[PDB]
């Protein structure tokens, strides 16, 4: 029985990982892009085009 | 159609035209003679770029905020 509680567990944490961790950079994303549009001196790609999206 | 006077420019006599002074020793000075002095613009050009780019990104700040 343990090794059924340990696939579930272990989906559930994997389900838990991708969802919360996307969800959590796309926020931070949103507020740093709702602060640049309000602040559009800081509206420029101020990392790089392609730094960011490489890292 | 027009007389011969009026076409060489005088009735009887070809009065004799003063010829233009030159200034010997340096350049003339007339309105074609300008841009001996005056070149198109050319050594401002890249802070023209850098200018220009502030000056937008500025008024865009400044606008967006009064908007706001
Ligand atoms: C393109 C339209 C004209 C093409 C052909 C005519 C031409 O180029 O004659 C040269 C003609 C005269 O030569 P010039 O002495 O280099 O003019 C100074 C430049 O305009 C000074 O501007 P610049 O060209 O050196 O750089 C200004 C910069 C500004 O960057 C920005 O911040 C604009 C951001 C846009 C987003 O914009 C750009 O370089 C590219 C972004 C798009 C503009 O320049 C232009 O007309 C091209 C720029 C005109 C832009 C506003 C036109 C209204
Ligand atoms: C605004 C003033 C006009 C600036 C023109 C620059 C210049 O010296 O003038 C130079 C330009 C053209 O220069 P080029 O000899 O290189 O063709 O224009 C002229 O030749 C005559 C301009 C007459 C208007 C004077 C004002
Ligand atoms: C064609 C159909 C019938 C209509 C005919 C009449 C048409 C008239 C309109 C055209 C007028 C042109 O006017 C023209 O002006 C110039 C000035 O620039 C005169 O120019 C004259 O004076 C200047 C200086 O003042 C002299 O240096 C020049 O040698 C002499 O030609 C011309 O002599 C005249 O012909
Ligand atoms: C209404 O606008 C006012 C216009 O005023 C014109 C200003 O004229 C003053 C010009 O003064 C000089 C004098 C000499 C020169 C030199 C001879 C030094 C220029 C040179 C070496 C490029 C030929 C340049 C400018
Ligand atoms: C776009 O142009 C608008 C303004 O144009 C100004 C043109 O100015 C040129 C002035 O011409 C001169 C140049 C030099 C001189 C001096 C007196 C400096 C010459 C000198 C010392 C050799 C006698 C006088 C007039």
């Amino acid at each position: 029985m343990n090794w059924l509680y340990q696939m579930i567990y272990y989906g559930v944490r994997m389900w838990l990982v991708f969802v919360l961790h996307s969800f959590s950079l796309g926020s931070f994303g949103e507020l740093i892009t709702v602060i640049t549009d309000n602040n559009l001196i800081f509206n420029v790609f101020y990392i790089g085009l392609l730094g960011l999206g490489f890292i | 159609p027009l007389p011969n006077a009026v076409v060489q420019g005088y009735t009887s006599v070809r009065g004799p035209k003063r010829p233009l002074d030159h200034f010997y020793g340096r350049t003339p000075l007339n309105i074609d003679t300008l841009w001996h002095w005056v070149k198109f613009p050319h050594r401002y050009d890249n802070l023209r770029f850098a200018v220009c780019f502030w000056a937008f990104l500025v008024s865009a700040h400044f606008a967006n905020k009064k908007q706001r």
